[PDB]
């Protein structure tokens, strides 16, 4: 309606206020990006177990990587940061959220209950109560409106649900630029278009602008079969996303 | 914590309301009280919306929130102290009615206030005249975001069990898949009529009786009037057809411009429904004013 450039214009505002420390697992002692690499793959597991929203996929990252930026911890304790998280986010977004005896067991009797819900509380305090991020996903279907191919719409999620993997590189692109590129990268495999005159006036995002970003992200799609993680890949095989991860990639862009 | 705090009396009942006093400031106060499930499920998932959500809003024409104290085993939310709710002043005004310059002053602000929250991109979903408050200035203020959500472009398939039963939307009560900012506008529509008629003008007993009081007043819909009505998943062609009928009877002391208004609020194709955005500049709010209670 009329609200949606008024809206639009907040979430820029917003995603600047909600954003981590590039380089804060440089002065983390125990912990590495392959450990962290392991958990978020670990957790896409669990979304779809559950069938949880990919909405909700995406806070959790967010909460995980403030908490990090702030508090030290071992790498024994790492699992039990990122169950409370994706419980916050269940809280928050979803209809029929599990209930905590299951957030339990799927941890395999690692944790206590009591436990989880203390590390709940602490997680709380940390980020003062500031929950409402905005993410990858938010702005991916503000720029669906301006096509309407469905398998285009798949493509475009699979790119960007692989970025949360590795912190290195994509922990100093913003939510919306990430978005522009999976976006654009998505339309160029699919049919041969490109980032559409629409979009320039909305964003104020140019072709050349999106540059480094895109070659990043172009590279991730060709080493993709031989990633250690493998989660993802295999998700988006299934008829429900048109299996989307079958297709080969383009090996220039122009 | 709340050492500082000396109690006065209670205030009702979420959790438990009181009124308070800072013993070093002097300064009056309304607490919250809720209590964490220690045991079993830990934090409520309805405080956890309102804290997050009142936080990102500050306005004139809405509630403060002043502190939030942290316990092993309690939450105290501190709010501004206000004076009286409007569904108590509309009893009080039984006899006399409610002077027509202070309608009009009350329905501007609370407009100013709504629009605001939906371009934060968060619903409200429970308006009625027991969660607004007055003070003794001219002011009034929306509140209690126990129920409140933020909202995605375009929305998804959210909670079906939303909104107290004499101010629920149509679209609602039959079942829909999708709903948006509109259900808030219909809400301040019967509140509008009621400040006018000193009585609700939906007042039903049923979810069935609820949806025959508004065709009997506003006439039977039909794919003219609501293009895909009839697709709805909680339709029947049984349905008794009666008439629409004549607004000078619905709200005899409304003019023109104050009608022409009303009928833009409760239209039932939910997209051509007035936004509080374009509402604001009717005609009808061509001399406002600001008087005192
Ligand atoms: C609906 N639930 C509420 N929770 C809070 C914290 C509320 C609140 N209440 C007030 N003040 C208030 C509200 C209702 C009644 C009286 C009251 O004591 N009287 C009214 C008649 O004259 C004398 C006695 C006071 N202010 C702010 C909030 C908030 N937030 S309502």
């Amino acid at each position: 309606p009329d609200y949606h450039e008024d809206i639009h214009t907040y979430l820029r505002e917003m995603e600047v206020k909600c954003k981590p420390k590039v380089g804060y697992m440089k002065k983390q002692p125990d912990i590495t990006n392959s450990m962290r690499a392991i958990l978020v793959d670990w957790l896409v597991e669990v979304g779809e177990e559950y069938k949880l929203q990919n909405e909700t996929l995406h806070l959790a990252v967010n909460y995980i990587d403030r908490f990090l930026s702030s508090m030290s911890v071992l790498r024994g304790k790492l699992q039990l940061v990122g169950t409370a998280a994706m419980l916050l986010a269940s809280k928050f977004e979803e209809i029929y959220p599990p209930e905590v005896a299951e957030f339990v067991y799927i941890t395999d009797d690692t944790y206590t209950k009591k436990q989880v819900l203390r590390m709940e509380h602490l997680v709380l305090k940390v980020l003062t109560f500031d929950l409402a991020a905005p993410t990858v996903n938010q702005f991916l279907t503000q720029y669906f409106l301006h096509q309407a191919n469905c398998k285009v719409e798949s493509l475009a999620m699979f790119l960007g649900e692989l970025s949360l993997i590795d912190a290195d590189p994509y922990l100093k692109y913003l939510p919306s630029v990430i978005a522009a590129a999976a976006f654009h990268l998505a339309l160029y495999t699919v049919t041969g278009q490109s980032w559409p005159e629409s979009l320039i006036r909305k964003t104020g995002y140019t072709l050349e602008s999106l540059k480094p970003m895109l070659l990043d992200l172009h590279q991730t799609y060709l080493k993709a079969p031989q990633h250690a993680q493998q989660s993802i890949r295999e998700k988006y095989k299934n008829s429900k996303y048109h299996g989307v991860s079958l297709l080969n990639p383009p090996e220039t862009l122009n | 914590s709340m050492e500082n705090f000396q109690k006065v009396e209670k205030i009702g009942e979420y959790g438990v309301v009181y009124k308070a006093r800072n013993k070093l400031t002097g300064e009056v106060v309304a607490l919250k009280k809720i209590r964490l499930d220690t045991e079993t499920e830990g934090v409520p998932s309805t405080a956890i919306r309102e804290i997050s959500l009142l936080k990102e809003l500050n306005h004139p024409n809405i509630v403060k929130l002043l502190d939030v104290i942290h316990t092993e085993n309690k939450l105290y939310l501190v709010f501004e102290f206000l004076h009286q709710d409007l569904k108590k002043f509309m009893d009080a005004s039984a006899l006399t009615g409610i002077p027509l310059p202070l309608i009009k002053s009350y329905l501007f602000q609370l407009l100013q206030g709504l629009a605001f929250c939906h371009s934060h991109r968060v619903l409200h979903r429970d308006l009625k005249p027991q969660n607004l408050l007055i003070n003794t200035e001219g002011a009034i203020k929306l509140a209690d975001f126990g129920l409140a959500r933020a909202f995605g472009v375009p929305v998804r398939t959210y909670t079906h069990e939303v909104v107290t039963l004499w101010y629920r939307a149509p679209e609602i009560l039959l079942g829909c898949k999708y709903y948006s900012t509109a259900v808030d506008i219909w809400s301040l529509g019967c509140i509008f009529a009621e400040m006018v008629t000193r009585r609700a003008l939906f007042p039903g007993d049923s979810e069935i009786d609820q949806l025959f009081r508004i065709f009997r007043t506003l006439g039977t819909p039909d794919e003219v009037v609501w293009p895909g009505v009839t697709s709805m998943p909680d339709y029947k062609p049984s349905f008794p057809k009666w008439a629409r009928q004549d607004f000078s009877k619905v709200v005899p002391p409304l003019d023109e411009d104050g009608r022409s208004l009303l009928s833009q609020m409760l239209h039932y194709d939910p997209n051509k429904r007035i936004s509080a955005k374009a509402a604001l500049a009717h005609p009808f709010f061509q001399d406002v004013t600001k008087p005192v209670p």
